[PDB]
């Protein structure tokens, strides 16, 4: 209802850096809110693309931001009659960023890795890696759970089981309230996809520079499968956490598998041991059902509801014609030992090729009426195709079909305005939660403030 | 009471014919001076004018070239080919023309070959299908044009093997064998009627190799659709795009695994080297964008896929309306039937046009089409198959008498090489004008000449 | 708390085989490489090999190829080392080892398993009192000689443990397949022979307990 | 295989000293080195991994350094519990190889041994054997040599020697030496001698008896 579209703030990164590809609010020990922005095509210090991360302090006038510094030097280690190698060129540092407590986790899903042993190798592949930073102390740590030291031939002899070479760890990411980092790795197990989880504290305490292959004893990875429904499913393209089984002592995970079962797509709700609690199947092949997932209670009953996005959904129209517009599916959580059912609401985009449901952000209670609200992005929506973000307010009955407010892109064509989104944090301390929108195509982030 | 022939000056035989087609001149010198010489032929015969001496030109049509219509080098589709029309002042005459669709309809087939390593065992099948398409559809239509291209996937990690360095030129390096370098999409042979050459190049093709089962064939479908001049699709021709594969396919938003986020622009990016240049920088196309461009360029997609993925592509087919699916196998019958069936659905029209019609002449038409009903004032039939014949009756009317005396025009069906050339002569004089007799004899007052029984 | 719990001491015969075990406590054996290491007093530490219990794959020093077979069982969270064709060179202490963080490191060690390769039969020790030679100083040293016993150990005390200060009980030494050990105790001359100093030797394996009062030598 | 040469093999040091043990590889191992501690009669504890990183729980007074083929472990301000054996291990290549070890030993003033000679006991002599035992007790430093003479002639074969570890109280060493010979031969000679040689004197300490004499 009330985000100010006139009084925006713009934060800018370097040309061609994709500043705004990912973002999050980060709060320091004192309590001051800043904005973490990922910029996965930022040039490194040797003019080669490595990606980068920026920490922006809140200013009404916005502007440039300091670079949260990370080690962009490749590493080599000759140990145990092998040669371990990291490759940070084109790694896409900041393709995902997430904040937890006083920690920032920025990931490079296309960081490559190889192990040489005489004339053999593991193969130079994108295992992915996450860089962890603690701004107020300077501490750095890394996490790269898919790195192995198994040679190519052995995978072949074992029919490519437990093949983590193409994980792209940190493609998606989320952190629980307790401090468990959960990474989506959609290239895991020969492109089925997997999840890796580990406590943030343990990542820091087990990491030393130059080791490259090390143990995080408390880590837990998901499982490989011979079920063809999972092949090429990109399970972990998106990830999120919530409470979906009544037991508050446990945390449930929501995983996006947008090409699951021959491109039908799926989202799964899992316990923290990775046992399936529920599966939500996509509606239409190639719709990318599971591109986005969002967890928030919108109907005010204290039970987390689930939102799933299928940005390439094609709507039926006059004379048997289909029209790619995108769709978002709302699933309200019922009471008792009852699973998620059919959707309570379908929100369909209106602009052709708009990719409505490309991103879904919980906003918190934007107008303080009691019900939490969400924002949905159509990165190429609006009459002009410049991009659009639509606010839907919560009510007793779920969400409204009619958006309360539409935010048109202030940037030019190709900005991908809305491709990334974050809310539910009051950046200016006025008592109302605000919204940050990324437009990686324009190398900028826009901050919208909520008002009485 | 009186007619237009008698009551209009009529000094000479020539002026008599100029008045109206129904007029006839009497040359008989035995006729009395009371009787008029320019009158209806009935009146002259009734007024004792010698039947031999009446001048009364009749307009006619003569078939000069009348070769029959062809069945199944020359190929005659219009008959007759040349008529001679002789018209008198202000008169008209009618004639017939027949038109038949004999020549075969134009069809373009462009063939996309999945040349990823999974197709090693299917290579013979796609070579057999390609060459049986070329050969058998050539029998079905002599105006076939056929060409092809190949695809693997986006040549970028993780789809591409990028180590050891030797693996780039030889993706099969770690298998101790050799295959070709990986590539997105290669246009190989532009749509051509050189069928033997098409078959030769198709048989030269060999496989490459990449890492992940789903391939980049949709990139090939998009560029095969939107690259007008490269592929070489003809304007007024049936367009069939035949797509082969033995596996799943990548779709829009997959590209993010290779770090590709830019959406597909639906434009041609196949330049001089014949490679899809946006392969490594642009995402796979969505179904909707494929559908749009296919519809815009009037191309019919046929998925020729192996049995293990028919259900997959049958399901994509329902989301891209008009698309059809056939089974790729060692036998080529299934897929060929879809093409034969598509050819069977083609229908054409015979629409007559007139070139070089004189100012003085004007035509009217009656069309007798497949319904065997004379639609008057109509000069086009629609819904013809190969072998069907339609018929038109044309009527030409001259305005007065022109001084040119010999003109010609053409009636030609739109899209047909064949034509009817009509040669028009204008017969405005009388036969007795040839017998001029320069000297007066009877006038003898400096008048001179004596034709058809009259002075100046 | 990570802890590797190895199986007990082994007394085995030459030419036979033995299988030592190492059970993970406070972690899963499949978490890391598990290594086996041999230690001998003179020759030092020798690396035998390793296993990745997750998949069973092994590596060995060529020196132990064919003698040592490392295995693991994730059901019982245990790694094993089997030595065939036991020789006298296999008499050693054996350790299982694993890293803390670094995949390749050697940070946590089991308590050690002792292996003794011998053909000797269980033999009780002869115990002999050692009184001094025939003038007297201010201190006097007495002794006890324990000879020809197998296997180790023996426990030796003086006055049933009452006399502990001024004692030197030397490590046993092997001669002709049986062990020998000695002990000395020094006291003030006023103490002995005026007060009774007795040697106490026990050999659990032979179920023998012998006492020898040190008596002064006669004329 | 890579040869790990460790130095020194032992050092005599005091509480509060700062000491270093060094380890030389036969080739570059680029910090792929571990340091280990074994206390008397105990198993091993890891001190350092990858050259400089302390294993969790290890006191800050241990530190690693070096590069290429040459590395050092430094203990600053020795605690009583630091008197133990220490080893390096490399894992740059398989097979993993160990250094020979360094033993830390408590330094103290030199002390001469107290030598005592004991003839065969009567029980042994009835049984048909004859062992002459000699104790060299509470000496420092640890190196010592014993020589046996029967009637002035040096007797070499059939001698067993055993040394105690450094004493917990006075930090001295002791040694036992037993000459066993046949009773037959024993009763053919009068004079039996054990001679101790130690750095505390230029001439040896000689203890003797004459068979059957009081
Ligand atoms: C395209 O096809 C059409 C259809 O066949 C064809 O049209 C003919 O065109 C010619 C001239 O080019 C017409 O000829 C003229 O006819 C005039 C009188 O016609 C009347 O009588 C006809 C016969 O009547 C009997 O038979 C019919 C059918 O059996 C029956 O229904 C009647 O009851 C009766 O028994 C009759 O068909 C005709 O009807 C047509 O016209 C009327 C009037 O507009 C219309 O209402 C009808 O629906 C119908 O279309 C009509 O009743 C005749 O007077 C005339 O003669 C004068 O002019 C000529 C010069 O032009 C002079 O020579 C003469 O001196 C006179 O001044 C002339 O003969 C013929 O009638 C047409 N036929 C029809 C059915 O319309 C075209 O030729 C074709 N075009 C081409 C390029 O091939
Ligand atoms: C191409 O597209 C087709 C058609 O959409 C897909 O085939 C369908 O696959 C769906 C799964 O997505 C199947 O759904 C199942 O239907 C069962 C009942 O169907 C009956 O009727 C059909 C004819 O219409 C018969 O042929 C069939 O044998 C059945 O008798 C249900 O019993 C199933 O329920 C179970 O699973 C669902 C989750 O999927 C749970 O919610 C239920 O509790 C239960 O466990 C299920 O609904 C359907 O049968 C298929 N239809 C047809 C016509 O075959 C293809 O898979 C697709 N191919 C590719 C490659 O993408
Ligand atoms: C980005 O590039 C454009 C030209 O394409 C240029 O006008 C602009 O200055 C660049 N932006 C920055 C911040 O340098
Ligand atoms: C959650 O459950 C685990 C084991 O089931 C238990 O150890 C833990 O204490 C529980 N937490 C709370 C807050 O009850
Ligand atoms: C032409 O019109 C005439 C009228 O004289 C008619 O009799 C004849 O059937 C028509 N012929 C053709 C070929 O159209
Ligand atoms: C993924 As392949 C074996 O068809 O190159
Ligand atoms: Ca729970
Ligand atoms: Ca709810
Ligand atoms: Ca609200
Ligand atoms: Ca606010
Ligand atoms: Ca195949
Ligand atoms: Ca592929
Ligand atoms: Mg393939």
């Amino acid at each position: 209802l009330n985000l100010d579209p006139v009084q925006l703030t713009f934060y800018a990164g370097p040309n061609g850096s994709q500043f705004g590809f990912s973002l999050d609010f980060h709060k320091d020990s004192h309590g001051r809110v800043a904005i973490v922005v990922g910029a996965p095509r930022t040039l490194g210090p040797s003019q080669e693309e490595t990606g980068g991360v920026f920490l922006c302090p809140w200013r009404a006038e916005g502007g440039q931001c300091p670079s949260l510094l990370f080690d962009l030097r490749d590493e080599t280690r000759n140990v145990g009659s092998q040669t371990l190698q990291t490759f940070k060129a084109r790694q896409g540092l900041g393709a995902s960023v997430v904040s937890w407590s006083d920690v920032i986790v920025a990931c490079a899903p296309w960081q490559h890795w190889n192990v040489l042993e005489k004339t053999e190798e593991a193969e130079k592949t994108p295992v992915g890696s996450c860089f962890l930073a603690q701004p107020e102390s300077g501490r750095r740590a890394e996490y790269s759970p898919c790195r192995g030291n198994t040679l190519s031939r052995i995978y072949v002899e074992n029919d490519f089981s437990w093949d983590k070479r193409y994980c792209e760890a940190g493609f998606s990411s989320v952190v629980t309230q307790a401090g468990e980092l959960v990474l989506g790795a959609p290239g895991g197990y020969y492109f089925l996809g997997l999840l890796a989880q580990a406590p943030v504290a343990d990542i820091f305490s087990s990491y030393r520079p130059g080791i490259l292959l090390w143990h995080v004893s408390s880590q837990s990875l998901s499982f490989d499968s011979s079920n063809p429904e999972y092949f090429d499913g990109y399970w972990g393209y998106s990830v999120a956490v919530g409470e979906f089984d009544g037991d508050l002592n446990t945390t449930e995970y929501v995983v996006g598998a947008p090409t699951w079962s021959w491109t039908l797509g799926a989202v799964e709700i899992l316990d923290s041991y990775y046992q399936r609690l529920h599966r939500l199947r996509g509606e239409q092949m190639a719709s990318y059902f599971g591109h986005s997932v969002a967890v928030t209670d919108v109907n005010g009953d204290g039970r987390h509801d689930l939102l799933v996005g299928a940005p390439l959904y094609m709507e039926s129209r006059a004379d048997r014609k289909l029209a790619e517009v995108g769709r978002v599916y709302l699933f309200l959580q019922p009471r008792g030992p009852h699973a998620l059912g059919a959707p309570s609401l379908l929100l369909t985009g209106t602009q052709l090729y708009g990719r409505f449901g490309s991103a879904i952000a919980p906003l918190g209670d934007l107008d303080r009426d009691g019900y939490n609200d969400i924002a949905v992005a159509a990165p190429y929506g609006g009459p002009s195709g410049r991009g659009q973000v639509l606010v839907f307010l919560g009510q007793s009955e779920g969400l409204r079909s009619r958006p309360s407010q539409v935010l048109d892109s202030p940037f030019p064509t190709g900005s991908a305005f809305g491709f990334s989104l974050r809310g539910a944090v009051d950046i200016d301390d006025n008592g109302y939660p605000d919204l940050i929108v990324g437009a990686y195509g324009a190398n900028q982030v826009a901050v919208y403030r909520a008002q009485p | 009471g009186p007619n237009i022939c008698t009551t209009r000056g009529v000094s000479s035989c020539q002026q008599c014919l100029a008045v109206s087609p129904m007029c006839a001149w009497c040359s008989d010198e035995a006729l009395p001076l009371g009787s008029p010489r320019c009158d209806l032929k009935e009146n002259l015969l009734k007024d004792n004018c010698a039947p031999e001496s009446i001048e009364f030109p009749v307009s006619e049509a003569r078939v000069l070239e009348d070769r029959p219509l062809s069945d199944k080098s020359q190929v005659t589709q219009v008959s007759p080919q040349r008529i001679a029309l002789r018209l008198r002042p202000d008169d008209s005459k009618n004639f017939s023309i027949q038109v038949r669709q004999v020549e075969d309809y134009p069809v373009d087939i462009y063939y996309l070959m999945d040349l990823s390593y999974s197709m090693k065992d299917d290579l013979w099948s796609i070579q057999n299908l390609g060459t049986k398409l070329a050969t058998q559809m050539r029998k079905l239509t002599s105006n076939l044009r056929i060409g092809f291209g190949a695809f693997v996937d986006k040549p970028v990690s993780p789809y591409m093997y990028i180590s050891p360095p030797e693996a780039l030129e030889n993706p099969c390096y770690d298998m101790k064998t050799t295959c070709l370098p990986m590539f997105g999409y290669k246009h190989v042979l532009t749509l051509t009627d050189q069928v033997t050459r098409f078959n030769e190049e198709v048989k030269k093709q060999s496989v490459s190799r990449n890492r992940d089962a789903p391939e980049g064939g949709f990139d090939a479908i998009m560029q095969a659709t939107v690259c007008d001049e490269k592929i070489g699709w003809r304007n007024d021709a049936s367009h069939l795009l035949v797509f082969t594969t033995d596996a799943k396919t990548h779709i829009a938003l997959d590209g993010r695994l290779a770090g590709i986020v830019q959406p597909n622009d639906g434009q041609c990016h196949v330049g001089s080297d014949n490679h899809y240049s946006a392969s490594t920088t642009m995402d796979y196309p969505s179904l909707g964008l494929m559908t749009e461009k296919l519809s815009q360029k009037n191309i019919n997609l046929i998925f020729a896929v192996t049995e293990n993925v028919v259900n997959l592509y049958q399901n994509y087919s329902e989301l891209i309306p008009g698309t059809t699916v056939g089974v790729l196998s060692m036998d080529s019958s299934n897929v060929l039937q879809l093409i034969v069936d598509a050819y069977g659905k083609i229908r054409s029209k015979v629409e007559l046009e007139v070139r070089d019609l004189p100012e003085e002449l004007s035509l009217s038409f009656n069309a007798t089409c497949l319904n065997n009903e004379v639609i008057p004032g109509l000069k086009s039939c629609m819904g013809l198959k190969i072998g069907d014949t339609v018929s038109f009756s044309i009527e030409a009317k001259v305005r007065g008498c022109p001084q040119e005396k010999e003109k010609s025009f053409t009636i030609k069906p739109v899209g047909f090489k064949d034509s009817l050339i009509v040669q028009v002569t204008f017969d405005c004089d009388c036969a007795c004008q040839a017998q001029a007799e320069p000297n007066s004899h009877r006038c003898n007052n400096g008048n001179g000449t004596f034709e058809c029984g009259v002075c100046r | 708390e990570v802890q590797l719990q190895q199986s007990g001491a082994e007394l085995v015969k030459p030419g036979a085989s033995v299988k030592l075990s190492c059970t993970a406590s406070g972690f899963n054996i499949k978490d890391t490489y598990v290594h086996w290491v041999k230690q001998r007093p003179e020759q030092g530490l020798e690396w035998i090999g390793r296993i990745d219990p997750a998949n069973g794959y092994t590596k060995y020093d060529p020196k132990f190829q064919g003698k040592a077979t490392i295995t693991a069982d994730t059901s019982s969270n245990t790694a094993y080392l089997q030595l065939s064709s036991l020789t006298s060179e296999d008499t050693a202490v054996y350790y299982c080892v694993r890293p803390l963080y670094d995949y390749y490191a050697m940070d946590y060690w089991g308590q050690g398993t002792s292996v003794t390769v011998s053909s000797a039969k269980t033999t009780a020790p002869s115990v002999y009192p050692l009184a001094p030679v025939c003038t007297t100083g201010s201190s006097v040293t007495l002794g006890c000689l324990v000879k020809g016993y197998f296997p180790e150990p023996v426990t030796l005390t003086w006055n049933s443990g009452s006399l502990s200060s001024g004692v030197h009980t030397f490590p046993a030494v092997l001669q002709s397949d049986l062990y020998t050990l000695s002990s000395s105790v020094t006291v003030t001359s006023s103490t002995w022979p005026s007060q009774s100093i007795t040697c106490n030797v026990a050999h659990p394996a032979s179920s023998t307990k012998v006492d020898k009062k040190i008596e002064p030598r006669g004329p | 295989d890579i040869l790990m040469t460790q130095s020194p093999s032992s050092m005599s040091v005091s509480l509060g000293d700062t000491v270093s043990i060094t380890c030389h590889a036969s080739q570059g191992i680029s910090s792929n080195i571990g340091w280990l501690q074994q206390k008397p009669g105990k198993s091993f504890m890891g001190l350092i991994y990858y050259g400089t990183n302390l294993v969790d729980g290890v006191p800050s007074r241990f530190s690693g350094s070096g590069s290429g083929a040459d590395y050092s472990l430094t203990i600053s301000s020795l605690d009583s519990e630091d008197f133990a054996d220490y080893y390096c291990v490399q894992y740059a290549q398989l097979p993993y190889t160990f250094g020979g070890g360094t033993k830390l030993e408590i330094k103290r003033a030199d002390a001469a041994p107290t030598v005592s000679i004991f003839p065969p006991s009567s029980e042994q002599l009835t049984s048909g054997g004859a062992s002459v035992v000699c104790f060299l007790n509470n000496f420092y430093p640890k190196d010592i040599n014993v020589k046996w003479k029967i009637d002035g002639s040096e007797r070499q074969n059939g001698v067993l020697n055993s040394w105690t570890d450094q004493d917990s109280k006075d930090s001295t060493y002791s040694m036992s030496s037993t000459l066993t010979l046949t009773k037959d031969e024993y009763e053919r000679h009068n004079s039996y001698t054990c001679e101790a040689t130690h750095k505390t004197s230029t001439s040896p300490i000689v203890k003797s008896f004459n068979r059957n004499e009081c």
